[PDB]
């Protein structure tokens, strides 16, 4: 039932850049919103989870901030190693709307 | 400490039954949900369900229930695909909530499973 | 989602039945530290139960 619509598909960066990723929830979620990074061959790392506290060992570059329904990634000093595939993740597994992925987004640094 | 190592990815005709299986290890909680999240080859991540370990309540995606079956053992927790197509070709990743609060701290590295008619081929 | 909010229930009674009371001797900073940690536990059941059950009361 409920869907994490993610935009955009894909972003370009330089160095230094701010990135903003956001995902809107088909339904009230609250803080059940988290935000993921994942690199080729290996599993997701978390990176903000309750829709805006740091993970353990994540860089401070990495920002999470929700209203209402919006929820919004920003990575604000882009390093090269921050070229990943993004993903929020909203809703509860016992909600009467499950829980769901966005559609990812892919970020590519120039 | 905290481990997730998921097990029985194989190559697969469709219609044929397949189970995999998460070896649970290091955690200190008694229950907590162990995710079930799938990727098809170059696509996004995908929910399919989970379990709350101390107890049988399971909770599958709408497209999941009838498809999917979840199974809590004593050290592991179990995915059973009842009867896979194409379309079911993906890694799977079993992945833990620590805190109950719905996101995932703990992931293991996945397992493949092709569904296809063909033996595999070299690129 | 009959079965749902019934699932939904006998979860969160399930979650209620994992933190019992420990023992109230009150003998330890330990003792008053188990019944913190029990409090903390508790309000994120009673958390939970409230956000879950909204999703099934509209
Ligand atoms: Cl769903």
């Amino acid at each position: 039932e409920l869907v994490m619509t993610q935009t955009p598909s894909s972003v370009s960066e330089p160095v230094g850049g701010t990135v903003t990723i956001k995902c809107q929830a088909s339904q009230s979620i609250s803080s059940w919103l988290s935000w993921y990074q994942q690199k080729p061959g290996q599993p997701p790392k978390l990176l903000i989870y309750d829709a805006s506290n740091l993970a353990s060992g994540v860089p401070s570059r990495f920002m999470g901030s929700g209203s209402g329904t919006e929820y919004t990634l920003t990575i604000s000093g882009v390093q090269r190693e921050d070229a990943a595939t993004y993903y929020c993740l909203g809703g509860y597994p016992a909600a009467s709307y499950r829980t769901a992925f966005g559609g990812g987004t892919e970020l590519e640094i120039i | 400490q905290e481990q997730l190592v998921e097990s029985g990815g194989r190559l697969v005709t469709p219609g044929t039954a397949l189970t995999l299986t998460c070896k649970v290890s290091g955690f200190s909680l008694s229950g907590f949900w162990l995710n079930w999240v799938r990727q098809a080859p170059g696509k996004g991540l995908e929910w399919v369900g989970a379990i709350y370990r101390g107890s049988g309540s399971e909770w599958y995606a709408s497209w999941a229930k009838g498809r999917f079956t979840i199974s809590d053992t004593s050290t592991t927790v179990t995915l059973k695909l009842t009867s896979p197509t194409t379309e079911d070709t993906a890694t799977y990743f079993c992945a833990a909530d620590t805190t109950d609060n719905g996101y995932f701290t703990i992931w293991g590295p996945g397992t493949l499973v092709t569904v296809s008619s063909h033996h595999h081929h070299h690129h | 989602s009959d079965e749902d909010l019934l699932k939904a229930v006998r979860l969160i009674k399930f979650l209620y039945q994992s933190n019992p009371p420990p023992n109230p001797e009150g003998t330890r900073q330990a003792r008053r530290n188990r019944r913190r940690r029990w409090r903390e536990r508790q309000r994120q059941i009673h958390s939970i139960s409230e956000r879950i059950l909204s999703t099934y009361l509209g």
